[PDB]
């Protein structure tokens, strides 16, 4: 019920329409604690990938999750499980659908377009 | 009325303004780490007594800054130099004395303290409510002070315009004087919160000297909320004692006769 996730005890005001939101760890961002803003490399499928990856193995940025084309797409930000998936407002490499690594969608020409993404693995 | 009812996620709609609504809203939370920010928005129908307003606080070197404004008509919540102390109680800063300076900027925002104390136990209730803030800001009535207690609350805001008018020691309710008036209180509804059985006398302190009954609905999910307590004189006006409790739709009334604002002297409806 209080939203958040690693560390991140949940606060809230009664004064604006008793709104809540986290208050973050160290290593952690993000309105949920969601964001690892540490953690390089990958972990496997990358599924769990939380970290902050922004472009792709061709150097071009990945599109946000929320941003307005991307929520065409299978994959956007305001799905029931975006929390679960990693999918925020940002575009950080994700691996929601367990693909081999993690991608994300990336503009090219007048599509959007899956890309497997930067961040090699530890190894 | 219909408002527009985004998701914090950013997921919009439009919504029907139901019964007695007539308020259209949007909070704003941004969050300021070192060079590092975030920021919330919800927006909806919201309880007409509302009103634009502002806090903003230092804890560690994290800045929250909320604000809240509201508008009249149909979907129009869809579009787009003065010193004070700060500290919360999120990272103790408060209780530990870490005071903060924090510059307001804004002509209209003043120093503010504010008290939100609830006593009850464990899990679900007590708000998620800092419990102790500091810092710049504008709310409701304003300038001024008011307060409510009662048997399990505790609710302070203190609002002024000096430099760093707002410092001090952290203000708790046991250090405060009895002042002699004693009230009923009680808090749920005529079947469970302020039974006859479960209302009950209690010692006023501070400067809350009026006897308290307020009667309102219950936002966060209906059931028409019930409140009897200590209230200062401010309290007893322009709704303040809504946002303590989150209601909506308040008739409060305030005598300053001792052991008034029993049961059976009510008014009602
Ligand atoms: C909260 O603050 C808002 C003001 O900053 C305010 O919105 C004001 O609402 C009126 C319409 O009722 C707008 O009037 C506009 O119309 C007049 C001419 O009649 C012009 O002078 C203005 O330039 C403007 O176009 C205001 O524009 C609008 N102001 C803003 C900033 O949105 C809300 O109503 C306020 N709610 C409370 C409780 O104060
Ligand atoms: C009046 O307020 C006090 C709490 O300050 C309540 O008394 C306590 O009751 C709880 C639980 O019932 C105990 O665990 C505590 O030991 C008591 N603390 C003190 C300081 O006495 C009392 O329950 C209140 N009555 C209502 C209806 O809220
Ligand atoms: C008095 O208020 C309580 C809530 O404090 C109401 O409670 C509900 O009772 C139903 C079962 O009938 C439960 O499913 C709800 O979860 C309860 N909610 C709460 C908040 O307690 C109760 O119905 C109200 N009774 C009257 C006569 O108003």
């Amino acid at each position: 019920n209080c939203d958040c996730l690693n560390g991140g005890t949940c606060v809230s005001n009664k004064y604006f329409s008793n709104i809540h939101w986290c208050n973050c760890p160290k290593k952690f961002g993000g309105q949920h604690c969601e964001i690892d803003k540490s953690k390089t490399c990958y972990e496997g499928n990358g599924h769990f990938y939380r970290g902050k990856a922004s472009t792709d193995t061709m150097g071009r940025p990945c599109l946000p999750w929320n941003s307005a084309t991307v929520l065409q797409q299978t994959y956007h930000a305001h799905r029931s499980d975006a929390l679960q998936l990693g999918l925020g407002k940002h575009n950080y490499c994700r691996n929601p659908d367990n693909r081999r690594r993690p991608w994300c969608y990336v503009q090219v020409g007048l599509k959007p377009l899956v890309q497997e993404c930067m961040v090699h693995d530890c190894a | 009325l219909r408002c527009m009812q985004c998701k914090t996620n950013g997921d919009c709609r439009v919504e029907e303004c139901a019964l007695g609504q007539d308020l259209c809203r949007t909070t704003i939370v941004r969050l300021w780490e070192e060079g590092e920010e975030l920021e919330l928005v919800e927006k909806s129908c919201t309880c007409s007594e509302k009103t634009n307003r502002t806090l903003s606080y230092r804890t560690g070197l994290k800045i929250t800054s909320l604000t809240e404004v509201v508008c009249g008509l149909d979907l129009c919540n869809q579009g787009n130099y003065l010193e004070c102390i700060s500290c919360g109680s999120s990272d103790m800063s408060c209780e530990r004395g870490r005071h903060q300076s924090l510059q307001c900027r804004s002509p209209e925002e003043q120093c503010l303290d504010v008290v939100t104390h609830w006593i009850q136990e464990g899990e679900e209730g007590r708000p998620k409510d800092d419990r102790h803030l500091r810092g710049c800001g504008y709310l409701p009535g304003c300038p001024g002070s008011n307060g409510f207690h009662n048997n399990d609350t505790f609710h302070f805001l203190k609002c002024c315009n000096t430099t760093k008018c707002n410092e001090g020691p952290i203000l708790e309710l046991e250090n405060l004087p009895q002042n002699g008036r004693q009230c009923y209180s009680c808090k749920g509804n005529s079947t469970h919160g302020c039974s006859s059985e479960e209302t009950f006398l209690i010692d006023c302190r501070g400067p809350m000297n009026q006897c308290l009954v307020a009667t309102g609905t219950h936002e966060p999910k209906n059931q028409s909320y019930m409140v009897r307590g200590c209230a200062t004189a401010s309290m007893c006006q322009h709704a303040h004692l809504g946002d303590a409790f989150s209601m909506c739709h308040i008739d409060v009334s305030c005598c300053t006769k001792s052991g008034c604002n029993h049961p059976d002297l009510d008014v009602q409806y």
